[PDB]
């Protein structure tokens, strides 16, 4: 329970390609703009309008497939590819290092797992 | 619906209702049933990239039910697979 805070990062037309590598991806700034001084229950309510807000932004939904998209547009995470999944964990994850933005990360389950095991 | 045990119980048609079963519960809250049909669907159309049929269709094809059909009906044939039934 809290508010969205952050500035968020610009990103290119493949912005989840490295969000299997390091820290992943980065909140996209439009993203971030739209969410900030927001509130939220919880976690799970600010992921949700999160992917909402993606499935809206033209410039980032064209990045992914219709099925994908419709996953989004309720608020699901993406599916992500077969490759970087992990066991249940399906679809990407939002990693953190109240909701600051700028310390939230997209990341695969795989690289997650990694992340959160010291590697 | 009725989950065919492989995709020769299959025909084309019949193939595509499961496709918009799956469409439809990727909008649906969770995705506990979503889960169990992309299982099945991985499991009888034996393609290597499995779910990536659906959410990361290649380039060269339509993003659409009708391609996903086409896609595995080529690979399927191309490996000698048996295809679709002809109902
Ligand atoms: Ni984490």
């Amino acid at each position: 329970p809290g508010k969205a805070t952050g500035k968020g990062k610009p990103v290119n037309n493949k912005w989840l390609n490295n969000a299997g590598k390091d820290l992943g991806s980065p909140v996209p700034d439009r993203i971030a703009n739209k969410l900030r001084d927001k509130e939220f229950k919880s976690f799970d309510d600010f992921r949700k309008k999160f992917w909402e807000e993606v499935s809206k932004d033209p410039e980032l939904s064209k990045q992914f497939s219709r099925n994908n998209n419709d996953r989004m547009k309720v608020g699901k995470a993406p599916k992500t590819r077969t490759q970087d999944v992990s066991g249940k964990r399906t679809s990407f994850e939002l990693h953190e290092e109240v909701y600051d933005m700028d310390n939230i990360s997209v990341v695969t389950p795989k690289r997650h797992i990694d992340i959160h095991r010291g590697k | 619906m009725e989950l065919k045990n492989s995709i020769s119980d299959y025909t084309e048609a019949e193939f595509v209702q499961l496709l918009k079963e799956i469409e439809k519960e990727n909008v649906a809250a969770t995705d506990d049933v979503l889960d169990v049909l992309l299982e099945h669907f991985v499991k009888i159309t034996e393609h290597p990239d499995g779910t990536d049929l659906i959410y990361y269709p290649s380039d060269n094809r339509d993003d659409s039910p009708e391609g996903i059909v086409k896609e595995i009906k080529e690979w399927r044939a191309a490996n000698g697979k048996p295809g679709f039934k002809q109902g």
